Parts: structure tokens; C-alpha cells; sequence
């Protein structure tokens, strides 16, 4: 009948032309960094978002969680996962080689490897590695830029937002805003 | 998929069909 | 590990109660249309200036006014997206999409599911997106709470024709209910780090020579009834794992929140109606029994983990693959139980790259009813499915016929209750049935084995019971998977709705009685331990043989 | 009448000539039992063409599993015929009564008519008709003429005779008893077919039993489960043929067999009969399956005080206090005036007022008994056997004739009136002369042990009320003596259906319960209508249930078996439901060991084979029908309890009966295949 149609053309403003715009404003209203993307900047100059995570394949900074999304790792076209089984053989030929490429890689390191330094991610996008997986892998960065642990130690634990509740999520060591400001220590 | 796989199928959805039949009525 | 395992779940319904009880009676308010304090007068404007009589209507005109909503529903949706071309605010050069991959997703947002088998960012723009995927998102919630009012108005009216008004109901739940709770979670979102802007897609020249191009645009308005209406459609392929959609610890447990926020207030508004809160409370009292014993075998299947982590030199057998480590394994296990069990489907962490003994229990928790603290709309009825079949098998081993709340249970309300529950069982075993005889299904595995039937079986389990969830290793984009979907979810949904209605329509011509001598006790720890008892063998006496050739082979190889 | 014979080996035998004849397509109404028909058809289809020519060749295995699957069709038909067959003998134990009579009629309406020689089944409603003493009634009716005790045994076994009345509350007579002492004249109300005999003939000799809307109601779950385990079976092979090699069709038919809820669907017919003959082994008939399995859930009934509390006689007699009469002199010509008083109703103080004393001292006719029948310018019945006067004083004729000789009472008798209101009876006065005898009353004799049967009835929580036409100060004395809930006098037959809704309005169901006429509007509109035997033949026709022996607390047996066609019904569905956990521990890690041989970890209870296994279900799946026989026919036994306190027992017998038993039956089957070591 005809109020029918004349009740969803009225749930068609309200809902999605008025209340993400009512969103819109008021984030930008209020929250102007975190709503363009949390993005840091040098000058004009974009040094990526707080929160996505980038490719790590140099020596000096800290590696992330291997991301394998579609084309490049850590590529946010994609945003995905690898969605590899535990039943599956191919998860062990990555694996193996994740260490392969690891453990002599950090040969002062422990002969273990923390388990998100090894495993793939959920989004592909992982910024962030624990804290104990960021002190793992201390003792290579220093020596490969003449630093001591115990500034990097302090280093780390300045990037190192814990949950509000100590089960709400778990202790994370930001890796953007940490090898950003790796080199700014450099300087 | 044979010749006794779609003779299967339909025995399924005779059976199927007349369950659901029975079960519409007070039989 | 798990003494900060149980803390969790402890918080988690802590927490939840508390925040329910004073929005029960929010919605009790609006099941007795009892106007909310403050909208009466600007309700005398919004039903008379768009028209809208207020008139009592009976059941069979009730159900084409949702599923009338619901036919417009989709055509606007398959229409926005086939000319999505010739359409404003894309700032990339998206182009109109295959009608495939339209018709998979025109279904999919209409019917409280949310399936994405296609990467959100590539797909689709913002006027896609905001003005066509979030009108859906409000107007999906909307339509199974407006089923639901008239299945509690049909446990209270007496000897009446008349449910209620759809379009009176429908103007109360979107800007009562969903707007203003929703616009709370998003600019929480904003604020913790979630995203929200109208920009381009911002490329970015990184530390290294490698260059990124940041997707940007309307997430965390879109992202707030993600959670809120139990819908799961994230803007980007991963629905609650990218940054942008769920930035710390906190927001995730502010979502676990909003998941569980419309179905579990809907039933303490449930007990208000009836006058007695216990008949509501011990609703409550068999959905969460069922849930704390379905996240701590999750939990300890995660914590137990991938075994060949160990041989292969790491620190711990944790199953941290495929997890964010933003989250925990504790929080990313109930999460991917919240998710399943409550038809939300957002992905917070593959579901592939569990273990198959805790991968089992999000694909069971699907594949029984969807009723175990189940989604907006589906998780009362999908209950009162199995509340009308308990008390069946109840009342008639005392040697009486099977009333609830006053109103007896005859043979009209049993013709229905069967075809009500027999539609998702079917389709999940058609379904998988189908999509294992043909080589279109076949060749869209990802993993080998046992787990790549299970795949199959993960896929159209969340589509019959609107779930929205993914394995997601499913290659979904072949011609075949999204409109085999595409009538396994339109099925699943309003081949529910229609004898739930026929069920509330035979319940509100009858008489409610009073209580007796001999009359059953719906409340009480023997009930609830009957109608557990009840959910959790039809529900698996039905997919154990399912389940022993997909994951179970899978777990004890 | 031993009321109770599982295997009479008679019966049996001329039942197995009959089960095999409800193997073909008329199993269709039952749809449950229908698929293992269909399951035990093409498993022979199967086995018939791996003996000459297939894909596999284990024809040794296959023919084995359709050599039970016919066996529980062939169990499942014979529970059905059992209880079919249990109900021909038990309505041929009374059928046997009625063609064995032919009648003789007067055609003059008086007593002492001329005769002729007529069979029993030429009469029809209207004939007079003479039934001396010693013959058996030959057709129903009502009496008339004549007065005797008549003895009904051959209907309903009884050691004791039932005495009759002309055109007073004995109306009853049913063609088949035998008479004893005296004639009666008795005229047909029925006619051959209209028989009251006929009502359970045509019922139970017959496929004519509808079903029940429970028993309607359970069977659409009872398709609704075998709908998915179509699906979840029929669907297993091409789940299964994907990953390796398939499973036969011979498993997926034994796994389809082994989770149909096979042990209902071959019970649900045998409860729904055995059920209403265990309502006609305890003396009641019933008209149709709904008055029995409404009558679960009743909560209010109602009772007449004529006939149904007490025997209907109207009659008592207590004493004569009177100043000047000696005790002794009770008897004395009031015995007489009692047989002045022609009433069978004076009959009972000939009886009820010597059995203290016993005073035999006179004869009949010796004294010039001048035997004065019920007048009408006095409405009365006196003798003039002493030299004065001995009328019958009426209620308001004391002073019109017996009195009207100026000679009263002393205000002695104004009290009587009182002590009638202390006793709450019919009274009779008596004077004679200037000797006032004063009152012998008639109150009510209240027949059984009823104290205790309407104690049993408030345990099951039903509020009991009696309803009567008569007055306020009679319901007093025989409340207190019944021990009822509650009480209502001063009711016409239409403010009887002004009870009735006024409980049907509040939702509950109603059991009026009585005999007469003025019943009759009641019972034709309330839930369960009990009528008495010793009602009018216009009563019982328009109830809808009959006792056989006039016990009004025979309700109580009838929701004892209104509960047991619900409580074996809900039972067998959580055993059946319940057995199917066990059933999968016993078929899954053994139809895919050639498939996935990593499932046999899931054989917990250490089977043999992955044939056996199989085999071991399906045996057990057909012994259980036959073991649970005794359990459809003798119903379920209950402690009357509440609502939550049964539902906890009945739970531990089948809730959790169902899933120990087969985690045990599969395990001693399984030996004993391996103690032979067959398969
Ligand atoms: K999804
Ligand atoms: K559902
Ligand atoms: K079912």
C-alpha cells in the first residue's frame, strides 16, 4: 500500500544520510586526528598510520608479524588473512621457513621464537607484537646501531600501550610509531 | 555423478516430499 | 592461563547484565505501546505528517508489511550496486559490480547476515556503502525485532485478533532503539581510533621505499549496528580484525557488548511483559549456561593450540596464527563465540586457523537453531522454536497438554513449529549436500583434507542461520557459491518469519489460563535443565554425523 | 475377568497370522514405520542384485541387515494387532452376552397379556415386552410394571445382585443381565444399532478409531525428526564419497533405521488402543480417545446427590421418639404402615428399622391388613390393620386428614421439623390416633468408601463440588458425610450449565458426573460427561463416557489412564531421543573405518568389527520394540505427584534410561556375536 512506501523513504535519511553524516560531523568536530586515519606525518610527508603496520625487511628496525596479504605483505588493499589450516602440510613449509629466516637472523637471540614473530596475523595488518616479542629482539637492533639495551628497554616501554583491565586484551608494543622514532634517536 | 546417483536423489525427495506431506495432514 | 581466562567471562556478563536490565525496560515500553518519555508528541507529527494510522492489524496483513519492507528492501540494494557506477562520493573509479556478486550481497544485507565474499575495499564506494549498506543494516535489525514484538504481544493479548501496528513498531526500534545507541558506540569509536571521514584513499610513502594506500572512508558510523544489530558486515574484507574497524582491547569489549545488547535486554523486556521477571530470567538461565560451556572448551582448545608450533622451535603451542595480537587468545576465543552463537558473524580472527576441536563449536553453535543467545530477532523466536518443543515433551509426561504462559500448544501451533524448525537443518544439509556433488563447490577449497569439507560446511551453516561468519579460505566469488547462498540465506530468514507469525497469530485468538496445583513450572533449574537438555540434542543428534567427517576427522587424524 | 494377559499363547498365534497381513502399502498412514518399511525394501532391492551382479559382493552382511529390518516392521505391526487383538476378546467377553437371547411380548400394556414368540433382534424402541424371573434381559429399556433384583454378572462380573424399580430412579436395565426374584414389564427405548452394547462394537471391532489430537500432535514431531534424519543421512554419501572412497547404501540405510524414532512409531498405535482397553477393563466406556486423553488435565468436576453420592434409593428410616410409644412399639404398626407404604422407598423401614431388633412377630395379611396404596384426595398410603387409624402424614396433610380430627401433638413435632433441619432429610410423619408417633425420616445412604476416594482425588488436586436440584438444608449433613470441597444446591438443569460456564470460561476443563434427566443438558455441553449406570437410558446417551457399576470416584480411574496414554507417550519419545547418542558411538566409528580410519577412537564401548557394530544396532533397534511392549500395554505406574516433582522421576527412567541402556544393549549384542562369533 502506500504508507509502506512512504515509511522506508523516510528510513532512507534518517538512517544512512543523516546519521553517518551526524557521525561525520561530530567526529570531526571533536576528534580531528584519529578520524582521518591516525595518520603521522614528517612535514608533507606521510609516515603511514598509528595503527596499520608496515613492511619491515631492513635490519635495523623491529620486525612485525608476517602479514600475508594478496600482493605485498602488509598491503591494505587486501586486508585479509592467510587462511591456512592446522591440518594443513603448506602451514609447515611457511612456518619452517619463518624460522629459517629468523633464527639466523637474531643469532644472539633465544633458540625459541615468540609464536607472533612466526604466525601469520588476522587482518594482515597487525601494527602492534608484545611486549615480550618487542624485548626478544633487542639484542640484534642494538648491536646493528650501536645502542644499549637498557635505553631500548626504556625505548620499547615508552611505545607500549597496556588495556585498561588486565584481560581485556593483552600488553602491545606499537611498531610504527616505534621504528619511526628509532631513527629520530639515530639523529 | 552416475546414472544411480540422480536415481538416488529422486528417492530422497519422494521421501522427502511425502514426509512433508504426511506431515501437513492429520493422516 | 585460565585464571585470567575465567575473569573474562565473568566481566563479559557482568558487565552485560547491568547495562540489559535497565534497557529491558526500555523495550518493555514499546511491546505494551507505551510511548518512551520524551517522544510522545513528536510521534503525533512522524505518524500523521508521513500517515501512518495507527491501525491494529492481524497477522496476515502484519507479515506483508516486513516482508513488504523487505521486498523494497532488496531492490533498492540490487539496484544501488549493479549502477553503482553512475554514483556520487567514490573517490575511486569503482565500476558497477556482477550481478552474481550483487544478487550474493543484495540478499545478504536484507537478511540479517552480512555474508562479504568479496574484499570491501575493492568493491565498493561510499555512497555504496553508506546510504545502501547501513539503510539495511538499521532496517535488517529492525525487521526481526518487529517479528519479535508480535511474538511477545502474542503471549499477552487475550482472545484478541490484532497484533499490533508494523510500521508503528518499525518508526520506534530505528529511531529509538538502533539511532541513538548506535550514535554512542560510533563516536566511542572515533575516539578510541576507529575511522570516520569522506577522504580519498591516502597513499603513503613509508620508512622504507615501499609505498601503501590507506583505504579511508565512513567505517565506525557503519561499524556501530555492525555490532549492535548482530549484522557483521565490516567495510573491509576483515569484518572486526582491521585496525580501522576495531583499534584497541577496549573497543572490541565495548563490541562484544553491543553484540549481546539487543538479545539479551529483549528477553528481560520479555519478562516484563508477562509480569513475572523469573519466566524471562530463566531464559537468560539456559541461553548463557550453554554459552560459558561453549567458550571454555574454545578457550582450552586454544590455549592447547596448533601442537606442531613446538617442533618446529617456537616459544609456546598457542595458536596465536591467525589472531590479532592486539587481542588475546582468551579474548579472540570469545569473541569467535559471541560472533557464531548470536548470528553477528563479525570475523575478529580466522576462523580457519583454529584448532578443528575449537573450530567445531562456532559451526555448531550456528547449525543449532541459531539460539543460543542468538541474533536481533532470531534469538527469541529461534528459541521459542525450542521453548514450544520443550514444553510439548514436558507437559505431556505429566499427563496434560502442553501449556505455556496460559496458552495451550494444539495441533495448528505444532504443524508450524515443525515447518519452523525443520528450515535451517534442511538447507545446511542441501546445502552441503550440493556444493560437494558439483566441481564448482569442490575447487573453491582453500585447505586439504577433512578441514576443506569443513569449509563447505562452515559456508552454508552461515547462511541458513544468518550468521555471517566465514572460514573465509572459501573462495566464494564463483557464480555458483553466491546464489547458492543467495536462496540458502532468503530461505533461512523469512522461511522462519512466516511460521513464526502463523504461530503468533494461532496464540492470540486463544485464552491465557491461570496458574494451578498441576500446571508445569516454566521457571526453575529443572526446565532450564530440560530445555538445554532439549537445544543441545536435536541439536545434536542432527549434525554429529556432519560434524565426524568434517572437524572431528579432522581433530582426531 | 483376569484383566491382564501379555502372552495367553492363543492370542499370539492368531496374531501372527495377521501381522503379516499389515505388510504392504496400507502401513502408509504411519509414516514413522512407513520409511523402515521402504528401509527393509530396498535393502533386500540391494541384496537381491549384489547376489548376481554389483559394484560390491558382501551379500552375507547386507541380507543380514534387511533380515532384521523386516523383523522391526514385522515387531512394529505386531504391537499394533496385539492391543487390537487384546480388545476383540475383551469386547467378545460381553459380545458373547447379547446374541444369545430372543424375547416373548405382551400386547396388552398390563401384566398378564397375551403372548406370542418373537427373536430378541425383530423389537424396536416402544414394544411391551415380559421378562419373567430366571431369564436374562433381552433388550434394554425401562421398567414399568413390576419390581425385582436382577443380577448383573454376565456384563460387568459381579458376586452381587441390583434391585429395580417401576417409573422411579431403577430405570436401568441392560439386555444380557440376569433376573432373579420377581417379573417386570419393560418397555424398549433403544433399537438394534442404537444398542448400548452396539457402542462398543462398532468402536473397537474396526479400524474405525480416529486419532487423538495429542496423539496428532506427537507424530508431526515424530515426522519432523525423521525428516532430518533423512537428510542427515541421506546426505552422508556425498559428504563421504569426496575424501576417499563412499559408503554403501546398505549402512545409510541401517543408520536411517537406527535414528528414526522406531520405537514409538511401532508403539503410538498399540498405546492409543491399549490405552482405551484398559478404560473398558476398569468398568467404563468410552465413546472416543478425546474424553480420555482430555480428562489428563481436568481440574473441576461435579456431582449429583440422586444416584450418584448415594444409591438413589431416596430412602432412610432412624427412629420413633415419641412419649408413651415404647422403643419396642417402633415396628410395631409403623412396619405395617411401611407395608402400607407400597413405595419401594417403604420398603426401607420394613428393612433399615429392624436391624437393631429384628421384631418378626407378625404375618402379611392376618390382621385384615387393608393394604391402601398411594391415594390422591390425601396423597397417601395408610392401613386401617389396628382399630384406630394409620395414615402417612404428609409434609403440609398432617391437619388436612390426619389431624383434622381436632386431636393434635404437643409442640414435640414443631421441633421435628427442626431436627429434619438437623438432619437435612426427606421426612415422613406418622400419627396415630391421639398417639402421635411423630417423624420417621428419610435422609440419604451414601453407598461406598468414599471418605478415602475423595481423599485420593485432592492429592491430585482436582476441587470436587456437588450439584443438586433439591434445597440448601439437605447438601449440609451429606457434605460432611462425603467429605467434598465445596457445595452448591438449588440448581436447575440450566443453572447446571451455568456452572459449567462459569469454569469453561476460566479456561479449565469440567467432568460433570451424574444420572438423571436434569443431568442430561449438562453432560451433553461439559469435557468429561460420567454418566451412572443406574441413570436414565436418555442420560447416558447424551454423556459422552459410562460406568458399568454406579461409582461416582470412578473418575479417578479414568485420569489414571488419561495420564498413562500421555505419560507412555511422552516417555518413549525421550527414551527414543535419548537412545540415539549411543546409536551414533556405535555406527559412526564403524561405517567410516574404511574412509577415515582416524574415527575409531570414537568407539568407546570396544566393538568388534565395523560390520558387527552395525549389526548390533540394528538388532538392537528391533529387540527394544519387543522389550517395551509390556511397557505400551501396562501403561506407566505413578506415585500421584506435583507437576516439577514427576518431571524430575519420569527423566531418570527415560531421560537418562534412554542413554545408558543402549551403551548396554549394543555391548551384550556385540558378545554375543562374538561368544558365537558369527559376524
Ligand atoms: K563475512
Ligand atoms: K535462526
Ligand atoms: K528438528
Amino acid at each position: 500500500l502506500r504508507p509502506a512506501l512512504s515509511t522506508f523513504i523516510f528510513l532512507l535519511l534518517i538512517t544512512g544520510g543523516v546519521y553517518p553524516l551526524l557521525t561525520t560531523v561530530l567526529g570531526q568536530w571533536w576528534f580531528p586526528w584519529q578520524a582521518n586515519g591516525s595518520l603521522i606525518r614528517e612535514g608533507d610527508t606521510v609516515r603511514g598510520s598509528a595503527l596499520i603496520g608496515q613492511n619491515f625487511t631492513g635490519n635495523g628496525y623491529f620486525h612485525g608479524r608476517p602479514s600475508a596479504t594478496a600482493e605485498m605483505p602488509y598491503n591494505p588493499q587486501a586486508s585479509g588473512g592467510s587462511n591456512l589450516a592446522v591440518s594443513n602440510p603448506e602451514l609447515d613449509k611457511l612456518i619452517a621457513a619463518r624460522v629459517a629466516a629468523l633464527r639466523a637472523a637474531n643469532p644472539d637471540a633465544s633458540a625459541s621464537v615468540p609464536v607472533e614473530l612466526v604466525t601469520a596475523s588476522a587482518s594482515g595488518l597487525d601494527n602492534n607484537i608484545t611486549p615480550q616479542a618487542a624485548a626478544w629482539q633487542i639484542p640484534r637492533v642494538a648491536k646493528a646501531r650501536n645502542l644499549s639495551v637498557e635505553q631500548l628497554t626504556q625505548l620499547i616501554a615508552k611505545y607500549s600501550q597496556q588495556p585498561l583491565v588486565k584481560y581485556i586484551g593483552q600488553p602491545v608494543v606499537n611498531i610504527v610509531e616505534l621504528n619511526l622514532a628509532l631513527d629520530k634517536l639515530d639523529e | 555423478m552416475s546414472a544411480g546417483v540422480i536415481t538416488g536423489v529422486l528417492l530422497v525427495f519422494l521421501l522427502l516430499g511425502y514426509l512433508v506431506y504426511a506431515l501437513i495432514n492429520a493422516e | 592461563m585460565a585464571a585470567q581466562g575465567f575473569l573474562l567471562i565473568a566481566t563479559f556478563l557482568l558487565v552485560l547484565m547491568v547495562l540489559a536490565r535497565p534497557l529491558g525496560s526500555g523495550l518493555a515500553r514499546l511491546i505494551n505501546d507505551i510511548p518512551l518519555p520524551g517522544t510522545t508528541g513528536v510521534e503525533r507529527v512522524l505518524f500523521r505528517a508521513l500517515g501512518v494510522s495507527d491501525r491494529e492489524m492481524n497477522w496476515k496483513q502484519y507479515l506483508c508489511a516486513i516482508l513488504g519492507l523487505n521486498m523494497l528492501g532488496l531492490a533498492v540494494l540490487f539496484f544501488m550496486l549493479l549502477g553503482q557506477h553512475y554514483l556520487p562520493l567514490n573517490p575511486q573509479q569503482l565500476p558497477g559490480l556482477s550481478w552474481d556478486l550483487a544478487l550474493n550481497t543484495a540478499v545478504s544485507f536484507v537478511t540479517n547476515t552480512n555474508w562479504q565474499s568479496y574484499s570491501g575495499e575493492t568493491t565498493l564506494s561510499y555512497f555504496s556503502q553508506m546510504a545502501g549498506l547501513t539503510v539495511q543494516n538499521f532496517l535488517s535489525a529492525a525487521s526481526g525485532i518487529a517479528v519479535i514484538f508480535a511474538l511477545i504481544r502474542a503471549f499477552t493479548r487475550q482472545s484478541m485478533s490484532t497484533l499490533g501496528n508494523a510500521w508503528v513498531d518499525l518508526l520506534r526500534i530505528t529511531l529509538w532503539v538502533l539511532v541513538p545507541v548506535a550514535l554512542l558506540i560510533a563516536l566511542f569509536f572515533i575516539q578510541q581510533g576507529a575511522l570516520q571521514n569522506f577522504l580519498p584513499y591516502q597513499a603513503v610513502n613509508t620508512v622504507e621505499g615501499a609505498q601503501q594506500l590507506l583505504p579511508m572512508g565512513p567505517v565506525a558510523s557503519q561499524e556501530a549496528i555492525k555490532m549492535l544489530g548482530t549484522n557483521g558486515g565490516g567495510f573491509f574484507n576483515a569484518n572486526s580484525s582491521h585496525p580501522f574497524e576495531n583499534p584497541t582491547a577496549l573497543t572490541n569489549f565495548v563490541q562484544m557488548l553491543a553484540i549481546f545488547l539487543i538479545p539479551t535486554a529483549l528477553c528481560f523486556a520479555f519478562g516484563e511483559v508477562m509480569g513475572d521477571r523469573r519466566q524471562g530470567r530463566m531464559l537468560l538461565w539456559a541461553m548463557s549456561v550453554i554459552f560459558v560451556i561453549c567458550v571454555g572448551v574454545v578457550m582450552w582448545a586454544e590455549v592447547q593450540g596448533n601442537p606442531h608450533l613446538l617442533a618446529l622451535g617456537t616459544d609456546s603451542s598457542i595458536n596465536m596464527e591467525g589472531k590479532e595480537s592486539r587481542f588475546g587468545v582468551l579474548v579472540s576465543s570469545l569473541f569467535a563465540v559471541v560472533t557464531t552463537a548470536a548470528s553477528c558473524g563479525a570475523v575478529i580472527a580466522m576462523h580457519d586457523s583454529f584448532t578443528a576441536l575449537g573450530g567445531m563449536v562456532p559451526m555448531w553453535l550456528m547449525q543449532i537453531g541459531e539460539v543460543v543467545f542468538g541474533g536481533v530477532g532470531s534469538g527469541l523466536y529461534g528459541m521459542m522454536l525450542f521453548v514450544l518443543l520443550a514444553v510439548f515433551i514436558a507437559g505431556l509426561m505429566i499427563g496434560r497438554t502442553p501449556e505455556y504462559l496460559g496458552k495451550k500448544i494444539d495441533v495448528r501451533e505444532m504443524k508450524l513449529t515443525a515447518l519452523a524448525i525443520l528450515v535451517t537443518p534442511t538447507l545446511v544439509l542441501m546445502g552441503a549436500a550440493l556444493a560437494m556433488m558439483t566441481d564448482a563447490g569442490r575447487s573453491a577449497m582453500l585447505n586439504p583434507g577433512p578441514h576443506g569439507f569443513s569449509e563447505v560446511l562452515y559456508a552454508v551453516s552461515s547462511a541458513a542461520n544468518n550468521n555471517g561468519s566465514a572460514f573465509a579460505g572459501l573462495s566464494a566469488n564463483s557464480p555458483f557459491w553466491n546464489c547458492l547462498l543467495a536462496f540458502c540465506m532468503f530461505v533461512g530468514r523469512f522461511g522462519v518469519i512466516i511460521p513464526v507469525m502463523a504461530i503468533a497469530g494461532s496464540l492470540v485468538s486463544k485464552k491465557s489460563q491461570a496458574a494451578s496445583s498441576g500446571t508445569l513450572p516454566t521457571h526453575g533449574p529443572l526446565f532450564v535443565g530440560l530445555l538445554i537438555g532439549t537445544v543441545l540434542l536435536v541439536g545434536a543428534l542432527t549434525f554429529i554425523p556432519a560434524l565426524a567427517l568434517g572437524p572431528v576427522a579432522e581433530y582426531l587424524s | 475377568k483376569q484383566l491382564a494377559l501379555f502372552e495367553p499363547t492363543l492370542v499370539v498365534q492368531a496374531l501372527k497370522e495377521a501381522v503379516k497381513k499389515l505388510n504392504p502399502q496400507a502401513q502408509w498412514r504411519n509414516p514413522v514405520m512407513f520409511i523402515v518399511w521402504i528401509g527393509s525394501l530396498l535393502t533386500t532391492c540391494i541384496s537381491i542384485a549384489m547376489a548376481s551382479g554389483a559394484m560390491p559382493g558382501n551379500a552375507l552382511f547386507s541380507a543380514a541387515i534387511s533380515g532384521w529390518l523386516w523383523i522391526t516392521v514385522l515387531f512394529a505391526n505386531f504391537a499394533e494387532a496385539l492391543a487390537e487383538g487384546r480388545s476383540k476378546a475383551q469386547a467378545n467377553s460381553l459380545k458373547g452376552v447379547k446374541k444369545t437371547a430372543f424375547a416373548r411380548k405382551l400386547r396388552e400394556p398390563k401384566y398378564g397379556a397375551a403372548a406370542d414368540k418373537v427373536p430378541a433382534d425383530q423389537l424396536r424402541k416402544g414394544d411391551i415386552v415380559l421378562v419373567e424371573a430366571g431369564d436374562i434381559i433381552p433388550c434394554d429399556g425401562e421398567v414399568i410394571e413390576g419390581g425385582a433384583s436382577v443380577d448383573e454378572s454376565a456384563i460387568t462380573g459381579e458376586s452381587a445382585p441390583v434391585i429395580r424399580e417401576s417409573g422411579g430412579d431403577f430405570a436401568s436395565v441392560t439386555g444380557g443381565t440376569r433376573i432373579l426374584s420377581d417379573w417386570l414389564v419393560i418397555e424398549c427405548s433403544v433399537n438394534p444399532g442404537e444398542t448400548f452394547l452396539d457402542r462398543m462394537i462398532a468402536m473397537v471391532e474396526g479400524a474405525q478409531r480416529r486419532k487423538t489430537p495429542n496423539e496428532i500432535a506427537l507424530t508431526i514431531l515424530l515426522i519432523a525428526l525423521t525428516i532430518v534424519f533423512l537428510l542427515a543421512t541421506a546426505t552422508l554419501w556425498p559428504f563421504s564419497a569426496w575424501g576417499g572412497n563412499a559408503v554403501s547404501v546398505t549402512v545409510l540405510v541401517a543408520l536411517l533405521v537406527c535414528l528414526i524414532p522406531t520405537t514409538i512409531g511401532g508403539l503410538l498405535s498399540a498405546i492409543g488402543v491399549a490405552g482405551m482397553s484398559r478404560m473398558l477393563g476398569a468398568n467404563v466406556i468410552a465413546t472416543s480417545g478425546r474424553a480420555v486423553e482430555a480428562a489428563g488435565d481436568v481440574d473441576v468436576l461435579l456431582l449429583d446427590k440422586t444416584g450418584t453420592i448415594t444409591l438413589g434409593n431416596r430412602q432412610a428410616s432412624e427412629f420413633i421418639p415419641a412419649q408413651g410409644v415404647d422403643e419396642k412399639t417402633l415396628a410395631d404398626a409403623a412396619q405395617l404402615a411401611s407395608l402400607a407404604d407400597e413405595t419401594p422407598e417403604g420398603r426401607s423401614i420394613v428393612i433399615l428399622a429392624k436391624q437393631r431388633f429384628n421384631l418378626r412377630e407378625r404375618d402379611v395379611q392376618s390382621l385384615h391388613a387393608t393394604f391402601v396404596p398411594f391415594t390422591a384426595q390425601s396423597r397417601m398410603s395408610g392401613i386401617n390393620i389396628d382399630n384406630r387409624m394409620i395414615r402417612k402424614g404428609s409434609v403440609d396433610a398432617i391437619r388436612r386428614h390426619v389431624e383434622a380430627n381436632g386431636g393434635h401433638f404437643p409442640t414435640d413435632v414443631d421441633q421435628k421439623v427442626d431436627q429434619v433441619a438437623r438432619q437435612g432429610a426427606t421426612p415422613l410423619v406418622v400419627v396415630e390416633g391421639s398417639r402421635v408417633l411423630g417423624v420417621i425420616a428419610l435422609k440419604d445412604i451414601v453407598k461406598g468408601g468414599i471418605k478415602e476416594r475423595f481423599a485420593q482425588l485432592r492429592k491430585m488436586g482436582i476441587k470436587t463440588v456437588m450439584i443438586t436440584g433439591d434445597n440448601r438444608l439437605t447438601a449440609a449433613a451429606i457434605a460432611a458425610e462425603a467429605g467434598v470441597d465445596d457445595f452448591l444446591a438449588e440448581a436447575t438443569p440450566e443453572a447446571k450449565l451455568a456452572l459449567i460456564r462459569q469454569y469453561q470460561a476460566e479456561g479449565r476443563l469440567v467432568a460433570m458426573t451424574g444420572d438423571g434427566t436434569n443431568d442430561a443438558p449438562a453432560l451433553a455441553q461439559a469435557d468429561v460427561a460420567v454418566a451412572m449406570n443406574s441413570g436414565t437410558q436418555a442420560a447416558k446417551e447424551a454423556g459422552n463416557m459410562v460406568d458399568l457399576d454406579s461409582n461416582p470416584t470412578k473418575l479417578i480411574e479414568v485420569v489414571h489412564i488419561g495420564k498413562q496414554m500421555l505419560m507412555t507417550r511422552g516417555s518413549l519419545t525421550t527414551f527414543s531421543i535419548a537412545n540415539d547418542v549411543a546409536k551414533y558411538f556405535a555406527i559412526i566409528p564403524a561405517a567410516f573405518a574404511a574412509t577415515y580410519p582416524q574415527l575409531n577412537a570414537l568407539n568407546i564401548m570396544c566393538l568388534h568389527s565395523p560390520d558387527s557394530a552395525i549389526l548390533s544396532a540394528v538388532i538392537f533397534n528391533a529387540l527394544i520394540i519387543v522389550f517395551l511392549i509390556p511397557l505400551a500395554l501396562k501403561g506407566v505406574s505413578y506415585k500421584p505427584l506435583t507437576a516439577s516433582a514427576m518431571l524430575r522421576r519420569n527423566l531418570w527412567i527415560y531421560g537418562l534410561g534412554g542413554l545408558l541402556v543402549p551403551f548396554i544393549g549394543i555391548k551384550v549384542i556385540d558378545l554375543l556375536l562374538t561368544v558365537c562369533g558369527l559376524v
